[PDB]
């Protein structure tokens, strides 16, 4: 997405970032999750599971 | 080089002062001027009377 390259499922958002905001990343840093560049959708990053 | 204006919209009891509670700016997008700004005005709707 947008050049950032994550391996992880990927499910519609029930939250909605903000109109500036395009992107997500936790507190280890990683992407919580990723607005879709094509559409405005949010899209939730769950890493597959292990 | 990014310049960002918030609006929001709160209810204030008194004339002039500012009201107690929190008010959470939120920022409608983002600009990329790429110019540094070191000085603001306001601007006055004025009409011919």
């Amino acid at each position: 997405f947008n050049g950032l390259t994550g391996t992880g499922v990927l499910t519609e958002s029930n939250k909605k970032f903000l109109p500036f905001q395009q992107f997500g990343r936790d507190i280890a840093d990683t992407t919580d999750a990723v607005r879709d560049p094509q559409t405005l959708e949010i899209l939730d990053i769950t890493p597959c599971s292990f | 080089g990014y310049f960002k204006i918030y609006s929001k919209h709160t209810p204030i009891n008194l004339v002039r002062d500012l009201p107690q509670g929190f008010s959470a700016l939120e920022p409608l997008v983002d600009l990329p001027i790429g110019i540094n700004i070191t000085r603001f005005q306001t601007l006055l709707a004025l009409h011919r009377s």
